[PDB]
């Protein structure tokens, strides 16, 4: 809106903006490495408790190695969106001027 | 009007559940699950050994129809690829014993030379280090202590002192590759080695499997030459030099390709090659040919070098260890 | 087993250049590393080919084959999604390549820098002020020839 | 995967012509076609060498380099069962070849084009009118020898 006056001067008219903004997008991709012999002796049943103590610790390394790429995947997810802060963050001395 | 000639419909869907599902990739992760039955499809690497046992045996899927063993009786089978996986190449080997050198690292490559006797039945093999004292750190030191007598090698080659004149001496060679089992016997030892494939331990206690080779034989190509590409693969190369000390052999890893590899082993032997073509020795018709060059493989690059020590009799060599190794051997390509 | 490249751009390509790059599409190029994940300045055969200097067609025929190969699949403003090619396996092609040699089951498909034109292989990037040289592929003898010619 | 060929005839053969091929009941054709159906003109080398022809060698060892290769497994009346080379499949040869080599473990095995007689090479089928030609397949260095010695 504006705000009529007596002088003389020539009225603005009534005035609309228009902004258009659109997503960015983002990829995130974590690696992770196992061992040929876990995966394999995984599927292979306990016939002899040694055997199984190799089975549990098995379970126990794939475990771990999955833990890894969520708790990963969660830094990720963090690291992106304190950089997408940074990327629209002019400092101080530039901006108080501004406001 | 319903004839019905085809025994398509009603019967082929039955087979086409069979024949369909395509191995599993891409599947989604959740973190209120995290740990499901369905992520052990993919998790399982799905092994091959036996229990002696019928039952355990048709459980476990060594009796597949296909080359690689699929358990899951009809339910199996529908793998259709994994990932193009093959099945290792075994080779049996039948050695007198004064030949090979009862300790081994078990992943030293082999080599077989042949023997000129028409219908025999028995043949001979070496090792780098068996090798070297044919050809005539502290490398020298611990092929003494690994060998003694080398005339018991020297019949085995009844041509060598001509072959090193003649230039022949590469072509009878056939790389081979490294162990995977060796069986005593006094008289005649019997070797069995892998070639074309994965190298991987038939010892069903099982275990992780490494290629070894001598540092001092061995020269890093990539290193002593110079966002450069990195393909996943990089390439090991035997080299077998002929100079006036006598024929030497050489190993050579590099990543960058074959008419590289060409060039940088010239750029390399370029002191040799003056020394040896120097006065010492003038000219004749068969001793134009220098070298003569056989790749042994792809090895998983970045992976690296790792090097142990190896102890002997209590001595020790410095060697390098490969991880991972897979065995391609290619023909012999003449260098100068 | 499940080769999959999406290489992401850092600023939206513009409302040309997506056109001109979705006629791109279907193509072979090589890329710097074997990653689900690559920054644009890896991918393409544009880092070494530069319009200022004088063009060694020995040195990107060498460049290229140290690069693992790979093939467009999608093309978007934000990132572009491409499949690879491993060794031992079979792919399904298209020849969608402006001087159209015809192809035959004689020869290997081999695949040179483009020695034909300068401009028309490549595609400008100036929102990400990069630029992507295309390969050109070509069969077995017709690379022979002009290898022949080069030296 | 699974590899099937089966090539069925026009005409029935002939009693002489089944112990003909009973002789060289497991050893390699070169097979055009790439269907598990198909008829015998597609099988031998008989389209590439033939007795009218005047023979050449440069052609013969280009077809051999862009063919797929096969190795019978069952000869029956009127049916050839033909299973397909694919590249990291194991297969079994047996050694039936008219000028004889001896085979040994561990060597290269090369396929040539066949340079020896024609009763060395060759089956002919008189009850459909055609001919099966067979590469002779030779160990490598022999190969380079035997070559370059004709030569």
């Amino acid at each position: 809106p504006t705000i009529a006056h007596g002088d003389g001067r020539r009225p603005s008219k009534q005035r609309t903006f228009i902004v258009v903004k659109n997503c960015h997008k983002h990829h995130i991709s974590t690696e992770m490495e196992l061992s040929m012999l876990d995966l394999e002796i995984l599927h292979s049943i306990p016939e002899t408790p040694v055997e199984y103590a190799e089975y549990v610790g098995a379970v126990k390394t794939v475990a771990s190695a999955l833990q890894f790429g969520v708790d990963a995947l969660e830094r990720g997810l963090i690291n992106t969106v304190l950089s997408v802060k940074l990327r629209h963050a002019p400092p101080m001395f530039i901006l108080q001027t501004l406001a | 009007m319903k004839v019905q000639g085809s025994v398509d419909r009603r019967r082929l869907q039955r087979r086409i559940a069979g024949l369909l599902p395509p191995p599993a990739r891409r599947l989604n992760i959740s973190r209120g699950s995290e740990f499901t039955r369905d992520v052990r499809g993919l998790v399982e690497e799905h092994a091959q050994a036996s229990s002696l046992s019928a039952a355990a045996v048709w459980r476990a899927g060594l009796l597949a129809p296909g080359e690689v063993a699929v358990a899951g009786g009809g339910s199996g089978g529908g793998s259709f690829s994994w990932s193009g996986w093959r099945p290792p190449v075994f080779g049996d080997f039948l050695i007198h014993a004064s030949s090979f050198n009862n300790a081994e690292a078990t992943g030293t490559p082999l080599f077989q030379f042949k023997q000129s006797d028409p219908f025999s039945g028995v043949d001979a093999v070496f090792t780098p280090l068996s090798l070297f004292i044919l050809m005539n750190g502290g490398l020298t030191r611990m092929a003494n202590l690994l060998y003694d007598s080398p005339a018991t090698l020297a019949d085995l080659v009844p041509d060598f002192g001509r072959l090193v004149a003649d230039r022949r001496f590469h072509n009878f060679i056939t790389p081979v590759g490294p162990l995977v089992e060796n069986i005593k016997s006094t008289y005649l030892n019997k070797i069995t080695t892998v070639v074309h494939g994965p190298v991987v331990s038939k010892a069903i206690p099982r275990s992780t499997v490494k290629v070894t080779v001598p540092q001092e034989a061995f020269v890093d190509l990539d290193a002593w030459l110079s966002l450069q590409p990195c393909p996943a693969d990089a390439r090991l190369y035997v080299a077998l030099t002929y100079e006036e000390a006598g024929p030497r052999f050489t190993f050579f890893q590099s990543s960058r390709g074959h008419c590289q590899i060409m060039n940088i082993l010239r750029i390399y032997y370029s002191p040799s090659i003056m020394h040896r073509y120097a006065v010492v020795q003038p000219l004749h018709i068969e001793e134009l040919t220098f070298g003569a060059v056989a790749c042994l493989g792809t090895f998983s690059a970045t992976d690296g070098w790792r090097r142990s020590a190896f102890n002997y009799r209590g001595s020790s060599l410095p060697v390098v260890e490969i991880d991972s190794f897979y065995s391609n051997v290619s023909d012999w390509e003449v260098i100068l | 087993m499940d080769l999959k490249v999406v290489v992401s751009l850092s600023s939206r390509l513009y409302t040309d250049e997506i056109a001109k790059m979705q006629q791109r599409i279907g193509c072979i190029l090589p890329l710097a590393s074997t990653h689900g994940t690559q920054n644009v300045q890896g991918l393409g055969l544009g880092q070494v080919y530069s319009l200022e200097t004088v063009p060694d067609y020995v040195s990107m025929y060498n460049y290229l084959s140290d690069c693992t190969l790979a093939v467009l699949d999608e093309v978007s403003v934000d990132s572009l999604i491409l499949t690879k090619i491993v060794p031992g396996q079979t792919y399904a092609i298209k020849n969608k390549y402006q001087p159209f040699f015809q192809w035959h089951g004689t020869g290997s498909l081999s695949v040179m820098p483009p020695v034909f034109g300068r401009e028309h292989a490549t595609v400008k990037l100036e929102s990400n002020d990069v630029d992507i040289v295309f390969p050109m592929v070509l069969p077995t003898p017709i690379a022979e020839e002009v290898l022949q010619k080069i030296l």
